[PDB]
């Protein structure tokens, strides 16, 4: 049940430093407490790793970069818990401000490895409506059937290679459509875990 | 605010009569108008939610209804323990205003 | 089928900008420069912002005339300043002669001139949404590899003529191929070049009285 | 049952601070969005303030809009409401109940169960 | 043959309750639960393992060990834990 | 080290404190040398 | 998942009264309430049957005896119950006293068919530590995965035949490592059942 | 909530008996190991007695060690504590709370929630 | 716990009506069959009336058999009992408890837990 | 687990209007709240459909009729709910009165599509005892194992064709033997659903 985005596994550009399972490991980021008042989160594609382990050394100390990903979200929820998530990968996710000041803060366009909570998830923070977000690659997390969502994303960009600290290809959004609910005497914060695994990564332009 | 207000400031009927208290909204508030019953000195209980459905414990004598901009409440036969205050509350207009009162007499 | 395809969805050349060669009164310019812009009108913008990457060449037609619809014999020069050539700055300027900037010399009283601009972009395709900063707040999401050029239009004259010339640039999208479909913009367009919306959200679907009423 | 109880009110000079407690139990006080309603001496219930279901969002009506400061313990099962420099015509029986514009699956318990109301 | 480690060996904790690692609810994320060195033959949690005793009947040893963990909570209880191992060179990591 | 990755979530009517039991052993490559007495 | 002790099924000593399914039935002893304060229990090998049914007639009215066993422990626990047992069979389980009087009482060395509750389960009541009890044949009872433990035990002794009322070969211990826990409104005493089935029994020296 | 309430105290002549009740509810009073703590007139809380989580084991400090006799109903949800021939300097507010050296998975609720305390 | 509480009694002229409330909680008041028992001034508890576990069936003894009218809210968690034109020798402490001849899986909780009893 | 009554699928009488899947659809009647005080229900065989959809037009506007049925009862119950139903199909179910006035009311012998609640389910309202009702085709609904019961009933009558508005062949009884029970905080009324599907129906004597 791994949603292979656009039906394309990430591949090596035919014939650059091609790392291996040392960098192609499973980075398990911090968990995020899913509450009822929760609105959502989003992580940029390579910005979520630019300061985490070996991938943070291969990205900053280089000039060109391309790689897929293996985003994998899991929710350690009970059986008396109810709710639903929409886990979608948005290519070229461009964040927009909200004028009653015109341009998004840098903390909101490159949140790091912690993600930025949505301020208006109904409009995906990008003007476009959340109702049509399913046109992107996505997978539902419905606590009554399954609590896992794996998305395989290739490298989607115009140029073959591009910068890794400036241009963030996509953004993994996680939005609760049906809010969390539970009777008294339960874990009031369902944890959400995210695992990343760069697939077929490449690099160029050392130092 | 939408300022949904009740027309009868005070009414008086018999123990077998059928009172009809209204709450005339100004703007479009939809089916998001509730009725809150207040004791002479105690707390305020709920009767109707979404203008139509009784609560989980309210008797059968009460019933809600909608008619255009004239959201109203009608008691079946006005049994005992009814000559108390009444309120209409809507949660469409974000200021979340209220009405007046329909303290019933006899 | 064959009428819902992406090749037909972007056909039927439409007006992409109404430029005016102000030449009379307090605006004795005699020339005007129009930076080629596709997302000039909301109607075309919302359609182009359905895909992420798009690749297409364009055919430009210039329906020019005076301000009372009359088309005299006045000669006009349509100079295409390529993406990365200095633009003219006056009626009499060296730039109007540079042989690297192709020019079209047609008159007002002639069938509208029609040229065909190729796919002018460094990258593989145009990028309407560019998450990231260029030049490794006033720079987020501004891709510089989408500039197609400039169309400078002047009346070939010596002194002021005293006649404003309104030009209506018409662009047709050919050979279009689109990538990565996106949800259609729902909120308004508060400012150009940015996806900025307004605080007061507008629900996509119209609001009815109750959930159980048709 | 949804047992809510308000307490912590009384007299105070015009200009100061006087909090209010709405410690409630018998229901999950970690998913419901509560709010505060004031019953003036004229027997006209007016909205006072609200709080989200996690104590992060807040809508302040034009009554205070900068003076009252609501909160939510959410662990000691309590609800706070500040009265920073209360006005002269601000005496009321400050009730507390459920209901909130947040908590998407709302609009059902909109002030369903109420408290008791403490005077000032 | 696998035997239990007194991982909870702490001043005061007596009885069989020294063989249990407490995993509770209000332990916020990225917090530390337990830690124990891998030294079968030095005074510590390994001192109650069949390896931790035999290795004290000898002078030198070398090989690979294994630490099987077992959760003893309710069936309905769910969650996730991170179990990290640090080579002898480095020191105990400070954050998750 | 054992780190709390996520929280400890339970449905209602369920104890909120469990235990982990660790068991140690030696793989098939273990070796011993120079037998000697112990210190109890 | 039947732990065959030392990899040896109980067998008949090659060529005595060799009983059959009349004695090789399933003796289901009384249940024992497992509480939170519970420390453990232990039953001697042939002493648990020396007064139960036919096996109590073949053992007392004889002079020599040898047989394996099929100890089988089950815990009728709910799904909101948590805990863990250590069910081990201890060959030559010798009980020890605890001086502040020097020798174990007879009630503690031959408890009968009711078992004797441990007074210090941390030291197995025999000096040896409970942490290393897993070196014996054993099986865990972890209420979150399974509530059954079956142990097949052969005849472990020096002489071929031995007395049945004096020398008790082994002892089936049952010790809760992780104590039982439950929220209010549950069965406060999980029951533990033990089933015995002599396998390949023999007897000699009648009356 | 862990609602514990102490009651059954009062004056008594030196030498006799006077029990004490700690009937508690709102939590499983069949798995927690409770105990008794005394708050003397000098405002110095001293341990009085304890009881296992099933009423089978008991640690008596040097304060009584043979005089006080604790128990546990465990079915009527009550906690007993005897005062057999109390000494002269034995007046205190005998609190009752959780916490016990038994119940291996302990050391977490060690006097977590307390009662009210009845005088003598 | 099975917490039942009777209230709503008092003096009344011979001939009229006077209801009685037995609002109870702490147990599923939708499956148990309750009943009413009267404790006369002579300290002789006599059966008054009963009600099924869904408020559909009713056995009236020869004490009223047409005068008393029992009911069951079952949603506000209350139990009703009418005293239509009570007789002269009808003063008693009308207790309310569980137990009912209906509810096939009965005969176990037959007046297991009782209320408090309100006089008349 | 479909109890084929008397081992005979309903068949077409060899060679009348023979309807098709237009009438051979799945009529889903109203649900009935199963409470603890509940006694039972019963629906007559063709009377339950004589005013429901197409079957109500083919039955009233005709003179002869024969068809089997596919009665199918389901109970949307939780997992903390306990109880047991006895779902039996009674050929020639004749209701009887109860004298302390001699003949059953018409509302009790043709209840319609709502069923009539039993007044004395111990005697099946027909003198015969409920304990022996299992001699009829039946299937248990025990909430701890399954909450479904499907009964396939052929056409059981003396004459080949018979009236549809006067003679009701059988009656589907549903009686709770073990009453429903639940702790506080549960759905106090388990719903029971009944689905009917005429099999191999025929008609004659139009208008």
């Amino acid at each position: 049940n791994i949603v292979l985005s656009y039906g394309e596994w990430p591949e090596y550009c035919p014939s650059p430093t091609r790392p291996d399972v040392s960098v192609n490991r499973f980075y398990t980021l911090s968990t995020k407490s899913w509450k009822t008042e929760s609105t959502g989160w989003y992580w940029k594609f390579p910005d979520v790793l630019n300061d985490t382990g070996v991938f943070g050394q291969n990205a900053q100390f280089h000039y060109l970069y391309r790689s897929g990903f293996c985003m994998h979200v899991q929710c350690n929820a009970s059986k008396f818990h109810q709710g639903a998530l929409l886990v979608a990968a948005i290519p070229e996710f461009v964040i927009a401000a909200s004028s009653p000041g015109l341009y998004p803060d840098f903390a909101h366009t490159n949140p790091g490895k912690d993600g930025q909570e949505f301020r208006d998830p109904y409009v995906l923070d990008a003007g476009i409506p959340l109702s049509q977000a399913l046109i992107f690659p996505h997978q539902w997390i419905n606590l009554r059937t399954n609590n896992c969502a794996t998305i395989i994303m290739p490298y989607i960009n115009a140029l073959p290679f591009d910068s890794a600290l400036n241009h963030s290809n996509f953004g993994l959004v996680v939005i609760p459509i049906s809010p969390l609910k539970y009777c008294n005497g339960a874990t009031t914060e369902v944890p959400i875990t995210l695992t990343i695994a760069p697939l077929n990564s490449e690099f160029s332009g050392l130092r | 605010d939408i300022q949904m207000t009740q027309s009868p400031s005070s009414l008086s009927a018999s123990l077998g009569e059928r009172v009809s208290l209204t709450c005339r909204a100004s703007q479009d508030i939809g089916s998001r108008l509730n009725w809150l019953q207040q004791e002479p000195d105690g707390t305020i209980k709920r009767l109707i939610y979404a203008t139509s459905s009784l609560d989980s414990g309210v008797p059968k004598r009460f019933s809600g209804s909608r008619s255009g901009s004239y959201y109203s409440l009608t008691i079946s036969s006005l049994e005992s323990e009814d000559f108390v205050d009444y309120y209409c509350l809507q949660y469409a207009g974000f200021p979340w205003t209220f009405g007046g009162g329909t303290k019933l007499e006899i | 089928v064959n009428e819902a395809s992406v090749e037909h969805f972007y056909s039927r050349a439409g007006l992409v900008g109404v430029v005016e060669v102000k030449d009379s009164g307090t605006s004795l310019d005699g020339y005007t420069v129009w930076p080629i812009d596709v997302m000039g009108f909301v109607q075309q913008r919302r359609k182009l912002e359905l895909s992420t990457y798009m690749r297409f060449d364009a055919e430009f037609t210039f329906v020019s005339n005076l301000n009372n619809s009359t088309t005299p014999g006045m000669l006009l020069q349509y100079m295409y300043v390529p993406p990365g050539a200095p633009k003219p700055d006056s009626r009499k300027s060296y730039q109007w002669q540079t042989a690297t900037n192709p020019s079209v010399f047609a008159k007002l009283s002639d069938p509208p001139p029609q040229v065909s601009v190729p796919f002018m972009s460094p990258a593989t395709a145009y990028q309407w949404f560019y998450d990231g900063y260029p030049t490794f707040n006033l720079q987020y999401g501004q891709c510089p590899n989408n500039m197609m050029g400039h169309f400078a239009i002047r009346t070939v004259s010596e002194s002021t003529t005293g006649k404003n010339i309104h030009v209506r640039v018409y662009m047709r999208i050919k050979h279009v191929r689109a990538w990565v479909p996106r949800p259609l913009r729902s909120q308004a367009y508060m400012v150009k070049n940015y996806p900025t919306y307004s605080q007061t959200i507008t629900n996509t679907a119209t609001d009815r009285a109750s959930i159980t009423t048709t | 049952e949804v047992k809510l109880v308000e307490s912590g009110g009384g007299l105070v000079k015009p200009g100061g601070s006087l909090k209010l407690s709405c410690a409630a139990s018998g229901f999950a006080f970690s998913t419901y969005d509560m709010s505060w309603v004031r019953q003036t001496p004229e027997k006209r219930l007016e909205w006072v303030a609200t709080i989200s279901s996690g104590g992060s969002y807040t809508y302040y009506p034009d009554s205070v809009k900068g003076r009252f400061t609501i909160s939510r313990d959410n662990a000691r099962n309590t609800l706070y409401l500040q009265m920073s420099s209360l006005r002269s015509e601000d005496t009321a029986l400050y009730y507390c109940a459920r209901g909130g514009p947040y908590d998407y699956d709302g609009s059902f318990y909109t002030m369903d169960y109420w408290g008791q109301g403490t005077s000032v | 043959v696998e035997t239990i480690l007194e991982v909870n060996n702490t001043t005061g904790t007596t009885g069989v309750s020294r063989l249990l690692i407490p995993v509770r609810a209000q332990n916020n994320v990225d917090q530390l639960c337990a830690s124990f060195q891998v030294d079968p033959g030095r005074n510590g949690p390994w001192q109650s393992t069949m390896v931790g005793q035999i290795c004290r009947y000898y002078t030198q040893w070398s090989g690979s060990l294994k630490v099987t963990f077992m959760f003893t909570g309710s069936f309905m209880a769910t969650g996730k834990m991170l179990i990290a191992y640090t080579p002898p060179g480095s020191a105990q990591p400070t954050t998750r | 080290t054992i780190w709390y990755q996520t929280n400890f979530v339970v449905p209602p009517d369920t104890p909120t404190e469990a235990n982990i039991i660790a068991l140690g052993a030696a793989q098939k490559n273990f070796t011993l040398k120079l037998c000697k007495d112990t210190d109890e």
